[PDB]
C-alpha cells in the first residue's frame, strides 16, 4: 500500500527468498541429533524436478507460461521446474545437548503486475522453487506437554532477507522500431504510421556521450526514456547498433499524461542503449521525433521531464498535476513570462507544490551561439510551503527545477502561483 | 486419558508432529560398529519406491478419508515422495573402545479423530515416512546392554508431541 | 542351553548385529592410511542388492521364505536382500603413524524355533545384512615375519553388543478367531466348532481397564493369554475392536499342560489388544470362554495362572508339575480344604518347591456382594526349603502364589504337604 | 576508454579472464537459509544439458567464426561440456543469527575485436559457462539490505580482468 | 628360501594376505598435485566392469582351480565383485609448497602350493583386487626424487605379508 | 641432449606427470572462496570418459593404437581413454581474506622411442589423462589493472615433481623363444633357422642362483641379455619355466656392435626369468647359445660384457670402440699376452681410454680344475689419463674391469697401449 513511482506498464518484482507455505506444507523432515553427533540433511537432485508455485487475478492474460516469459524478460531465468543446484545442510551437536535441525523447501516470490496510473489492474504472483531453509535449535523435551493449537490460515511467511527489487520489462504487445544507426549530434526520427495503432518503443544509441534533448515537434505526446539493463559493454560496431533483445528496461525518466506538453533532457552513454516509448498517435498526419546534443549547463536537468507550462496570462493560482519523480529526482517546469521583454516589466510569481515536498532551483534560461546556458535566479528547501515571491522579466523564459524529496502522492502539483 | 480433547463435537485433522517411530521395527534397516577414533557414518533415501506410509483406518474414517483430508491441511506426502531426499548421522568411536550405531526411519503422525462430548470416541491414524534417527552405544564383549537400547515396543515420538488440528467439513 | 520359560509355540530371537564369518569371508577390504592422511570406505548402494545367509533344521517346513515371513511377523521387516541405507568410515591417521583400516560386511542373526516342551524341535538362522564393522589399529610392518597360521574352522562370529531379544509370533496355522466388541464387565463367548481341529486365538480389547478372570466353564482346558505388540494407541473405535494384523505377540501367563485345572486373573487396558490361545477341544460339546471383571485386591495374583488343586483329601506330600513362571513372575495355587467347615476345624500344611527357588504369599480367599477379597495368611522367603507348618481352616479355600526367584529348570514343582 | 588497445591494425581473439557474472541473473538458482551454527552448503553440475554459452554477434564476426577461433587458441569448451564437473560452497551460520547465501554461475569472457588506428571498431562477446559464485550475508527480519547485494545490472568479473589476445590471420 | 614351508605333503590354498600393489603399475591410474594448504581427494570404485583378477596358472593348478579352491575357504571375490564398493585418500597440501599423491589398486594375494618335503615344488598366484594405496610426496619444480617413489619393479605387500593355509582334498 | 647408454630397441619413457597445455587449455575453473568460506570443485566421473593427446614423429609404424600397445607393455596399462578414478580438490578461505581455487586436468607424459645406434629414429609422446592440478593463493582485486598479454606458444609445460622412468619393452618384431625347463650349470641352446631372418629373445630360468658365462661357439655374434621386470615370485614350477607374458625388460648388460668378439658374465637368480637377445645370424651354418655356471671369484666381473681383444702382436696403439656402460656399470677386456708363455718373458702395456671416464681393475687369469679364478695385478682410478705402465707375462691371459664414473659419449673406447 505505497507509492509505486514508474509510468503506466509491465513489472516484474522479486519480492524476497525464502517464502514458504504454513502447517510445515513446505516441511522435508527433522533430526533429532544427539550431542557428539553429526546429522545431515540433503537435496542431491537424484531427481532434476522442482514444483512451482503460481497465483494470478486474470488467468487469460497473466497466464503463467506468460508470466515466465515476463520473469524471463526481467532476470533472464531460464529453468523454472528443475534444477540441477544441490543444496544440504550439516550440524553437529555439542557434548552437553540434543539438536533438532528442520528443513524446509523454499521458494523466492517474483510478483508481475500490470501498472496503469498509480494503479495495479492485473497481478500475479509466482513462486520460484529456492534452496531451502534450515532451522536448528534445542531438542525438544519428549514430555513436553501437548498443548492442542489450532491450524494457521492457509497462505505464506517470508523467512529470507527483506528484498524487493524492480525490473520493468518492455510491453510484449508494444512494437519495438530500431535506429540502426548510432545516432549523431542531430538527429530526426520519422514515427511509422504503426503509432497510430498503439504505442511502439524506439531503439537506438548515441554516437557521442553526452546531455540530449528529445522531444516532438509539438512537444506532444510526451515521451518517456528507459535504459536497457545490461546492455552496456557487450557486442559492439561503431556504425551499426547491436541488439541484444534485452527486455529488462530502466525508467530514465518520462510522463504517460496525455496534455503534458514537454521535452526530455537526459544523460546519454554510448556504450548502452535505449528505448523511447512514443505513446499512440491517434492522428493521420506523421510525426517525429527530435534528438539533440547539448553543450553547456543545461546539463542542470540532466535526466528529467520539462513540462512548459501553459495559461499563464491570469492572476493567481496555476496547477499542473503530473507523476512525481521518486524521492532523490527530477521534473521540471519551463515559463515564458506572459507581456512583452524589456528588461524593466516584470511579473511577482511565487512558486510551490501540493501533494509532494521537495527542493526547488530557479533558472533563467538564455540562448547564446553555443547552445543554451542556465543562470541559478535562487533556491528553495521548502516548496509546500513557500511563500518567497519572486519578480521575473517579462518576456524572458525561466525553468524551475523540483528535486523530490517526500513521496506522499502518486501525482505532484506544481503551483506557479501569480502575486501580479 | 488420551481420549479427552477440550473440542466442539465433529471431525477433525490432527498432526500429531513429525519424529515418531514405529514397534519394535528398531534395527530392520542394520547396524554399524567401529572403533578407536574412526569415524562412523550412516545414511539412505526415502525413495518413493522403499519408505512408505503406514494406514490405520476406522469405520468412519478410510484410507483415501486419511489421505485427501492430511495433504490438504498439511504437506502433500504424496508429491514430495517423487523426490528423493537423503539423510545422515555420523559419530566418532572413542579412544579405545567399541561404538554401534543403529539406523530406523522416522514418520510424521497424523490422526482424524471423532469428537463427541470432548472425548475422542474414533481414531484413525497415518504414519507419514520423514526421516530418520540413529541410537549409538559404546561396549565391549563383555557388557550387558539394556534391552530397551534394542527394542520399542509401543509406538512414540522422538521428540515433542504435537496436536494442531482443522475441523473437518462436509 | 538354558531354560527358555515360555509356553509352547513360534519364537523370533535376534541374536545380535556384528556377525560375520570366519577367515575373512566378509572382508571388504583393507587401506593403509600413512600418516597425516586420510583414509575412507565406502558402501554407496550404487547397487541396492545384498546378500543374505541362511540355515535350516528342517527345509520342507522352515524354509527361507518361511523364516522370512515369521521375521516379519516378529519385527515386520520389510527388505531382506535389498537395501538403500549406506554406510561409511572415515579415520584421519596421526602425524606419526600409519594407520591400518580394515573393514568387513555384518550380518544380525536372526534365529526362528518351533519350542515345544521346553524343547525346540525345529530351528532356522536367519543372518541379515547389516551396515558393516570397521577395525582401525597401528599399520603393522612390512617386515612382520609371516607366520605360518592354520585356517580357522568355518563358521560366524559375534562382533557387536551383547543382544538377545525373544518376540514370539502367532502360530499362523492356528486361526484367529475375534470378538469384533469391546468386552464389558461379563461376557461369555461360544468357541466354535473348529476348535475340534486345531488350537486357534481370540482376538479382544476390555471396555474398562482393570484386572479379570478368564477361564472356560470347566476350568479345562488351560488357557494362555498374551499382549499384541504395539497395539496400544493406533487405530481405535468405542464400539469396535480395530485390527492391525499385529502377529507379534508378548507372553502374559498361561499353560499348556492338559490336566492343569485352572483359571487366569490378568491386567488389561482398553487401549490395547489381546490374544486368548485356547488349545484344541477333543470333544463334541460346546465350550466356553468366561471373561469378569474383578474389583477388590484379588489384584494381588494380577498376571498369574492359578492352578486349583486336587486331591487334597490323604496325608502327605501333594506334588504339582507346572510350566515355571521366569524369574520375577508369578503362579498361584488354590486350596479348598478337604472337611466340612466349622471355625475351629483344621488341618496342618506345608508349602513347598521342589525345582525352582521363590517367594510365597498365603491368602485366605473370602466371599462378599462386592466381588472377592484376600487375607494375607503369612509370608514365605525360601520355599525351596521351607519347613514352618501352618493350620489352614477346614471347608475353606486359599490361594498360594509363588515369585519365581530361580529359574533352575523348565518345569517348578509345587508340595503342598500334608502334616495332618 | 576500453576501445583504445594498443595493437596493430587487424582482428584479434582475446581471453577477458574467468570469473565473469551476467547481468540480473543474481537470483536464478536460488537462495539458502541457515542458522545458528548450522553449515549451509551449495553447489552444481554444469552438465552441457543446462549450462550453455551466450553468443553476441556482430556483422564482422558470427557464432561459428567465435566459436572456432576461441576454442583453436583457449580451451575448447565444445568437448569439456561432455564431461561433468562439480563445484561447491559452505559457509557456517553465525552463533545466534541467520545466513543467506545465493547462487549464480560464472563464465569466462572471450572477444573477437577489430582494432584499426589503436581503438576496438567492433566487439563480438563470448561468455562460455565456468563454474560458479555464492554471495552471503547475515541478517534478521528486520534489516534492511543494500540491493547491490541482490542485483548486478551490469556484466562484470569477481576476479581481475584479463586482456590475452592473439592476432586472428586469413 | 620363499619355497621351504613346514608342511606336510600335499597341495594347499595359501591366503598370502591383503596389501599387495602389482609390478610398474605404480602410475596407471593418474597422480594429483596441490599447493598451499589446500586438500586433495582422490578415490574409486572398484566396479566389476573395472577391476579384475589376476591369473598365473602352473601345469598342475589352472585358473578354474585356482578360483573354486579360493572362493571355497577365503572370500567369494566373484559374488563381491557385482557390488559397488568406494574408498577414497585425502591429503592437505603443506603451507607454501607442492603435492603429489597417485593412486594404485591394492590386492589380495592367494597361492596354491604343492608341498613335498617342506619345499614347494610348484606354486599358482591369484591376485584379487581390493582397494587402493596412494603415495605422497611434497615436492617444487628442482627437486630431485628417488624413482622408487615412482617405480616398483616386484609384487609387494604394503601390509605384513601372510600365510594361512587349508589343505586341499580330493 | 643427452647420452642414453642402453642397447638398441624399443623403450617407454615416463616423463611425468602434471603436464598441461598452454594458454589455460586445460583450465576447468577458478572459483573465488570469499573469507570464512569453503570451494570445492570436484572431478565426479559422471561419465567416464577421458580425452588422451597423442603426438607421432611416424604415424604409419607409431600409431597411437601402437604406442598404446607399447605403454600396456612397459606398464601394463589397462585403461586409456576412461577412468573411475574421482579427483577432488577442497578448500576454506582465512577470515581475514579471500581466496582463488584454480584447478586443471593434467596429463602424464609417456615417450615412446625407437632407439638405434645412440640415435632415436621415431618417436612418439602419449599423454595419459591424469588427476589434475589445483592452484590455490590470495584472490587478486577486481580492480587490478588490466595488462594486455599476448598469448602464449601453443604447448605443454610440466607441472608435476620431476621424473624420467625408462623401461625398455620386447621389440614385438622379434620373435620369442624359450627354453622350458631351468637350465642346470652346463647347458646348450641350438639357434632355430628362424635367426636367418630377423633376431629373436629366448626367455630362460637357472636352476640355481649363481654366476653364468653365457656365449656363442664362436664368441660372435655378441649378445645382450634383459631380466623380465617382476618375474619374480610369481607362478613357479621346479620342472618347467612358467611363463608371464612379461615383456618389460631390464638391460643386464650387452653389446649390438657387429664385431664385438665376447661373451657375457652375469649374476643370476632362479626365482626369476631372463631373456637374452640373439642378433640375426646371415648365415646358413647352424649357431648355439651355450650356458655354464662358474664358480670363484669370476664374479668380480658380475654384469659385464668381456671383450676379447684382437691384433695384440703389434707395438704402439690397440683402440677398442664400444657402447658404454652407464656410469657406475662394467664393460671388460680379455688379452692373452702375444709370444709364448715362460714366465721370464713379459710385454709392457698401459690401459687407458679416451671419451668416458673410470676406474680400471686388471686381472690375471688362471685356470683351475676347481674353475677360473682372478689375481688383482693393480688398480686405476684415472683412465683418461693413466700413463702408468705394467709389465704383463707372455702367453698369459689377463682381463682387464672399467667401471664408468663419467658418461660423456655413448662410446668409451679402450686402448691397450703397448710400450714394448
Ligand atoms: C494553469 C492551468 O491551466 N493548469 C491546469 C492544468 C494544465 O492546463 C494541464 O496540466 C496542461 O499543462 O490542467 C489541470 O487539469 C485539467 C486537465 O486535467 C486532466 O486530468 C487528467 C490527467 O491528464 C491524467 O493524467 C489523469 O490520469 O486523468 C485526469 C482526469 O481525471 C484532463 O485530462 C484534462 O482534460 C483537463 O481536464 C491540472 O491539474 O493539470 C488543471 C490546471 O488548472
Ligand atoms: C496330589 C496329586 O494328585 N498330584 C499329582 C499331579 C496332579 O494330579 C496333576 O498335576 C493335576 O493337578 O499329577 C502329577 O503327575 C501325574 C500326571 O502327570 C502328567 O504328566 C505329563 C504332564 O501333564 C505334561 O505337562 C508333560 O509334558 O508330560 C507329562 C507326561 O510325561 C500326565 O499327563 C498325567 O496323565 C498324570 O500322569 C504331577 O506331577 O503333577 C503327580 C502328582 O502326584
Ligand atoms: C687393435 C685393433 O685392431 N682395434 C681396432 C678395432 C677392433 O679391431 C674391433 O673393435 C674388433 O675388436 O676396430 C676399430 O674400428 C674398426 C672397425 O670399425 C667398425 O666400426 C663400426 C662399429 O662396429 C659399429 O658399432 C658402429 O655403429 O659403426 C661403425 C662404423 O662407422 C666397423 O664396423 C669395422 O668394419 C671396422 O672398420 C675400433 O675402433 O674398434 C679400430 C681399432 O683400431
Amino acid at each position: 500500500q505505497t507509492i509505486l513511482p514508474y509510468p503506466n506498464g509491465l513489472y516484474v518484482i522479486n519480492k524476497g527468498d525464502g517464502y514458504m507455505r504454513t502447517n510445515d506444507k513446505d516441511l522435508i523432515g527433522t533430526l533429532l541429533i544427539e550431542s557428539s553427533t553429526s546429522g545431515s540433511i540433503i537435496q542431491p537432485r537424484l531427481r532434476n524436478t522442482t514444483r512451482p508455485l503460481f497465483n494470478t487475478s486474470n488467468p487469460t492474460i497473466f497466464s503463467q507460461e506468460y508470466t515466465e516469459a515476463r520473469l524471463n524478460d526481467a532476470f533472464n531465468i531460464q529453468l523454472f521446474n528443475t534444477s540441477t543446484t544441490l543444496f544440504k545442510f550439516v550440524e553437529e551437536a555439542p557434548t552437553n545437548k540434543n539438536i533438532s535441525m528442520k528443513v524446509y523447501n523454499t521458494y523466492e516470490k517474483y510478483e508481475l503486475i500490470n501498472y496503469q496510473n498509480g494503479n495495479i489492474d492485473d497481478k500475479a504472483e509466482y513462486y520460484l522453487p529456492s534452496l531451502g531453509k534450515c532451522e536448528v535449535s534445542d531438542a525438544p523435551s519428549p514430555q513436553a506437554p501437548v498443548v492442542e493449537t489450532p491450524v494457521d490460515q492457509d497462505g505464506f511467511i517470508q523467512t529470507g532477507p527483506n528484498e524487493n527489487i524492480i525490473v520493468g520489462v518492455i510491453n510484449p504487445s508494444e512494437n519495438i522500431e530500431e535506429i540502426s544507426t548510432p545516432i549523431p549530434d542531430d538527429y530526426t526520427y520519422n514515427i511509422p504510421t504503426s503509432i497510430q495503432n498503439n504505442a511502439c518503443y524506439v531503439l537506438f544509441k548515441v554516437n557521442t556521450t553526452g546531455v540530449y534533448k528529445i522531444t516532438t515537434k509539438n512537444n506532444l505526446p510526451p515521451l518517456i526514456i528507459y535504459e536497457a539493463i545490461g546492455s552496456s559493454n557487450r557486442n559492439m560496431n561503431s556504425n551499426n547498433l547491436s541488439n541484444d533483445n534485452i527486455k529488462a528496461i530502466k525508467y530514465i525518466t518520462g510522463l504517460n499524461r496525455s496534455d503534458a506538453k514537454s521535452y526530455l533532457i537526459v544523460s546519454l552513454f554510448k556504450d548502452k542503449n535505449y528505448y523511447i516509448r512514443i505513446p499512440q498517435i491517434s492522428s493521420s498526419t506523421t510525426s517525429q521525433l527530435i534528438f539533440k546534443r547539448e553543450l553547456g549547463n543545461i546539463s542542470d536537468l540532466a535526466d528529467s521531464t520539462v513540462n512548459i507550462l501553459d495559461n499563464l496570462n491570469t492572476s493567481g493560482t496555476h496547477y499542473y498535476t503530473r507523476q512525481s519523480p521518486d524521492v532523490g529526482n527530477y521534473i521540471s517546469y519551463q515559463l515564458t513570462i506572459p507581456g512583452d521583454f524589456n528588461n524593466i516589466a516584470s511579473s511577482i510569481f511565487s512558486f510551490r507544490t501540493r501533494n509532494n515536498q521537495g527542493i526547488g532551483t530557479l533558472y533563467r534560461l538564455t540562448e547564446s551561439i553555443n547552445g543554451y546556458n542556465l543562470i541559478t535566479i535562487n533556491n528553495y528547501s521548502d516548496l509546500l510551503n513557500n511563500v518567497e515571491p519572486i519578480s521575473l522579466l517579462n518576456g524572458a523564459t525561466y525553468i524551475f527545477r523540483v528535486k523530490v524529496t517526500e513521496l506522499n502522492n502518486y501525482n505532484i502539483i506544481f503551483d506557479a502561483y501569480r502575486n501580479s | 486419558s488420551i481420549n479427552n480433547v477440550n473440542l466442539a463435537d465433529g471431525n477433525y485433522v490432527v498432526n500429531r508432529g513429525d519424529g515418531w517411530i514405529l514397534s519394535r521395527q528398531n534395527q530392520n534397516l542394520g547396524g554399524n560398529i567401529s572403533n578407536n577414533g574412526c569415524t562412523a557414518i550412516v545414511g539412505d533415501l526415502r525413495i518413493r519406491e522403499t519408505a512408505t506410509p503406514y494406514y490405520y483406518p476406522t469405520a468412519s474414517f478410510n484410507e483415501e478419508y486419511i489421505k485427501n483430508n492430511v495433504q490438504n491441511v498439511f504437506a502433500n506426502f504424496t508429491e514430495a515422495s517423487e523426490i528423493p531426499i537423503g539423510f545422515e548421522f555420523s559419530k566418532t568411536a572413542p579412544s579405545n573402545k567399541s561404538l554401534y550405531m543403529y539406523l530406523q526411519y522416522t514418520y510424521i503422525r497424523y490422526e482424524i479423530i471423532k469428537v463427541l462430548q470432548n472425548t475422542v470416541t474414533e481414531r484413525a491414524v497415518l504414519y507419514v515416512p520423514s526421516l530418520g534417527y540413529v541410537k549409538s552405544i559404546e561396549f565391549n564383549s563383555e557388557e550387558q546392554i539394556d534391552k530397551n537400547f534394542y527394542f520399542t515396543s509401543q509406538d512414540k515420538c522422538i521428540l515433542n508431541e504435537k496436536f494442531i488440528y482443522k475441523k473437518i467439513d462436509d
